[PDB]
RNA sequence: GACCAUGUCCUGUAGAGCACUCACAAGGCUAAAACCUUAUGAAACUCCGAAGGGGCACGCGUUUAGUCCGGGAGUGAGGCUGCGAGAGCUAACUUCCGUAGCCGAGAGGGAAACAACCCAGACCAUCAGCUAAGGUCCCUAAAUGAUCGCUCAGUGGUUAAGGAUGUGUCGUCGCAUAGACAGCCAGGAGGUUGGCUUAGAAGCAGCCACCCUUCAAAGAGUGCGUAAUAGCUCACUGGUCGAGUGACGAUGCGCCGAAAAUGAUCGGGGCUCAAGUGAUCUACCGAAGCUAUGGAUUCAACUCGGAGUUGUCUGGUAGGGGAGCGUU
RNA sequence: CACCCCCGUGCCCAUAGCACUGUGGAACCACCCCACCCCAUGCCGAACUGGGUCGUGAAACACAGCAGCGCCAAUGAUACUCGGACCGCAGGGUCCCGGAAAAGUCGGUCAGCGCGGGGGUU
């Protein structure tokens, strides 16, 4: 997995996505990754999932990806952040957003967009979090919106944006 | 540390040639040992493009 | 509001003149009048009206003024700047001016 | 694209973007690839084709726009007096920093409204699909 | 326009750490930008000299609370 | 003094941000100003904010300049390059500022040639040595040097948007010894001469919509077809067939794109049977730079009543100073 | 600085402030209490102000809980840049060395130190 590469140590051209740091009030760690092989689980896990990595010394570290610093210039990868688990409700997690089916509106009317394509939630349990959270569009009018009020949170999950606030709305044509 | 010029101070901004003149080389293959002292060791490191460091 | 105290006690920038301030607080008639050299954060010269009696506030007043006077002038001072609190020059406070330099 | 009311005059410079380098609104969309000034008309030339392949559709963020005037001197005139007064408004346009942003549209269909919307452009552009977004 | 007006050359003319003769002018200034510390007065334009010699100390917590005293 | 180091203070640029001002992107909310989620630009916007930079003090350290006072001046037309701006068209061997260096005032080697670029500041003499930049096939001094490749274009030795089964290096996605990609035969279907259209529009002008039967096997279904159907093909099916293929991608070197005027060319020859190239490593050539021997001036110390020693210095326009030679 | 608590006045100079809130009571402070006069309102004893107990901790104020807000805020990674050295005709950009933010995350706090006095455990 990962290893050590504390301080300002070069990189291979194997990009090793390095200026990673996972943190909490304990410890701070080490960059050294595996460059497409952290892509290759970071696109299946993609900040709704925790994932194992065994540096040298610590054989296990649970965390969930922060944020991510990728470069501009070429839409790659470089830092990365994360966050351990403490477990018993306290992760703070943006579950992405799906949605179901034909609508009403998508059979006779337009479009049919998503104003938020993810949103912020606490969760209940720490190492079960959605990964997704597929949305019953088939029943709204040309010109309704589904407001975050009526979204499904399995489980006891609290909502951490406003009540009224529209996620996805169908939307006139042109 | 020892020390020698072994570029010419022509053409380079004024606080490299004044840079050289305080270090007491004033031509080209010139040497000289130096004292560890930050100051002379800064005054050095200012035109270490121009010498060849050897300690 | 009450930008009486802050605006007066800012006009004692002449605590850089070296006298002492003067504070007083005619709130319950407790006109305490402390008397301050600011440069440490000391106060040297209290005079509470714990059981003074003595009457009226106005007059009472006075007579936390003449005490006080002795009060300070056993240590040692003269120099004088009245920093009045929020409250006018306005008699119950000018007795307390009035009887502490009638004796200091 | 023209700006409805200003100060007159301006200048320029350059260095890498630091403003929308990552894409929201849309499904796919598109990111310079070349430092450049970009003239309300080619904006409106994108907005032009793209509509033409999107009839019905809608689904057309223009996430840029033309904020600097640029004033080129009359005529035939030697120099001297101000800059004329202005010819046309520019974007500064600095790379990674996206342009555009589709949503609703199958990916060979956006991937050729973009071929388009692309071509009248003065300078390489990159589709691209979102997933590193935080 | 090509109209324009003279330089003022205003600025913090003796800086924290110079000994200072009375009188010395040590900040020049629109405003307040600087408020005289203990032993510097402040002029009619705003420029505050210092009063008795001395060394020159910055008590400086900002956002227009930077004061300009003299140390004897 | 000067550079450099420490300590300290002052600054509002780069960047970055919207907290105010102008602007501005999709929505929700609503008598739309306002407001919220999301999203941005700003020389005259700033919640912020370096690097650096200036003043002081020290010298905790190497150096040699500085300050004032008196005599004489000249100069007050600048030029380029790089960085940072304005003006211009992000034109100019353009014009105007900041800043560094060169040129002016500068010789010597390199750049075919060439004030500005790269190397390097010429005291004198030598048929002596090491090097800088730059070089080592012949011109022409010096490895037809060594090792792993890259390009077969004379690219090298004149651009770009854009295209390309050109070629190496990785790299992401599918379907295969239950046998796939082209490749040969075999079938092409069902209401259906399908709704919506103009005068007929019937895989196959065209706005709106794609479910259902009979099947090992076929999408009311691709480009062609006369104005409409047939017609030869196609997407799945098959005996055969016998092993890899097809897709977007990053890139390294190249192709096209690519027309001007007297005769062509990389400085020339010629170069791939490297004299191109990217990576490494040497070995030598190569200057008026440095080293050797000899030699003389400027200064300064050091000695004897300019001399001699040691160090050091000696490109030069206007100019200032100094020692001297020639004529009546 | 024996332990708390109150009135005041400083240093500090939002990690101390807001809001939600609960305790407080004649000890301190605070409103209420009356006004021809000291004194005053460009009208009002609201404000100053002068004469006082009840009453009441309502309000204000003090003090605790409090991480919804604000306030602060790493590491890490960049942006940028001093010097060095490069490429692109150009807009522009790269490399070596060293300094290095801003925004965000992680996380921190509803403070911290004096001085005089008043009343408490009598
Ligand atoms: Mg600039
Ligand atoms: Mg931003
Ligand atoms: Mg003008
Ligand atoms: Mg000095
Ligand atoms: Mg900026
Ligand atoms: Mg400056
Ligand atoms: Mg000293
Ligand atoms: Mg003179
Ligand atoms: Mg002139
Ligand atoms: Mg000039
Ligand atoms: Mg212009
Ligand atoms: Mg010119
Ligand atoms: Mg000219
Ligand atoms: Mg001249
Ligand atoms: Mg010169
Ligand atoms: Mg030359
Ligand atoms: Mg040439
Ligand atoms: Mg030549
Ligand atoms: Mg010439
Ligand atoms: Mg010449
Ligand atoms: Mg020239
Ligand atoms: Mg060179
Ligand atoms: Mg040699
Ligand atoms: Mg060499
Ligand atoms: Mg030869
Ligand atoms: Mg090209
Ligand atoms: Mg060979
Ligand atoms: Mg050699
Ligand atoms: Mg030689
Ligand atoms: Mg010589
Ligand atoms: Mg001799
Ligand atoms: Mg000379
Ligand atoms: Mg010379
Ligand atoms: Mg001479
Ligand atoms: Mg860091
Ligand atoms: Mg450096
Ligand atoms: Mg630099
Ligand atoms: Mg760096």
């Amino acid at each position: 997995e990962l290893t050590a590469k504390p301080r300002t140590p070069k990189q291979k051209l194997d990009e090793s996505m390095i200026a990673a740091v996972a943190y909490n009030k304990e410890n701070n760690v080490s960059f050294a990754l595996d460059r497409k092989a952290f892509d290759r689980a970071f696109r299946q896990q993609s900040t709704t999932g925790l994932f194992d990595i065994t540096v040298e010394g610590g054989e296990t570290f649970p965390a969930l990806v922060k944020a991510v610093q990728m470069d501009k210039r070429k839409r790659a990868p470089i830092h990365v952040d994360f966050y351990m688990v403490t477990y018993g409700e306290p992760v703070e997690v943006s579950v992405p957003v799906h949605t179901t089916g034909r609508s009403q509106g998508e059979v006779q009317g337009g479009l049919v967009d998503i104003v938020v394509h993810n949103l912020q939630i606490v969760a209940p349990g720490p190492r079960r979090i959605p990964q997704e959270l597929v949305v019953d569009v088939t029943k709204m009018n040309i010109g309704d919106h589904i407001t975050a009020g009526d979204i499904k949170l399995p489980e006891g999950c609290t909502l951490a944006a406003d009540p009224e606030l529209t996620v996805v709305s169908v939307l006139p044509p042109r | 540390m020892k020390i020698k010029l072994v570029r010419s101070v022509i053409g380079r901004p004024g606080n490299q040639v004044k840079t050289v003149q305080a270090l007491g080389l004033r031509k080209i293959g010139d040497s000289r040992e130096v004292s560890d002292t930050p100051a002379v060791r800064g005054m050095v490191k200012t035109v270490k493009h121009l010498l060849e460091v050897q300690e | 509001r009450r930008k009486l105290r802050t605006r007066r006690k800012v006009r004692t920038t002449t605590a850089a003149s070296g006298r002492l301030r003067l504070s007083v607080y005619r709130s319950s008639k407790h006109i305490y009048a402390q008397i301050i050299d600011d440069s440490r954060g000391q106060t040297l010269a209290a005079a509470s009206s714990a059981a003074l009696k003595s009457g009226n506030k106005t007059d009472t007043a006075a007579a936390v003024g003449k005490a006080l006077a002795a009060a300070a002038a056993e240590k040692g001072i003269k120099q004088v700047v009245f920093d009045r609190g929020s409250y006018k020059y306005h008699g119950r406070v000018k007795a307390l001016a009035d009887a502490a330099r009638e004796g200091g | 694209k023209r700006t409805k009311f200003r100060k007159q005059f301006r200048g320029r410079m350059t260095g890498d973007a630091k403003g929308g380098d990552y894409v929201a609104f849309g499904d796919y969309g598109l990111i310079a690839m070349e430092p450049a000034w970009i003239k309300s008309n080619q904006i409106e030339a994108c907005r032009i084709v793209m509509s033409r392949h999107f009839r019905r559709g809608g689904k057309i963020y223009i996430r840029i726009f033309p904020d600097k005037p640029v004033t080129k001197k009359p005529a035939e005139t030697r120099m001297g007096k101000g800059k004329g007064a202005v010819e046309y408004w520019v974007s500064v346009v600095k790379p990674g920093r996206v342009m555009f942003e589709v949503a609703g549209v199958t990916e060979e269909q956006a991937k050729e409204a973009f071929r388009l919307a692309g071509h009248k452009l003065p300078i390489q552009t990159k589709m691209v699909k979102r997933e590193v977004y935080d | 326009n090509g109209r324009d007006s003279n330089p003022k050359y205003l600025g913090v003319k003796k800086f924290g750490g110079e000994v200072v003769k009375a009188g010395n002018i040590l900040v020049r200034q629109r405003g307040t930008k600087f408020k005289a510390g203990q032993g510097v007065g402040m002029g009619r334009d705003h420029t505050l000299f210092a009063l008795s010699d001395g060394k020159v100390v910055f008590i400086n917590k900002g956002k227009g609370a930077r004061f300009i005293s003299i140390e004897a």
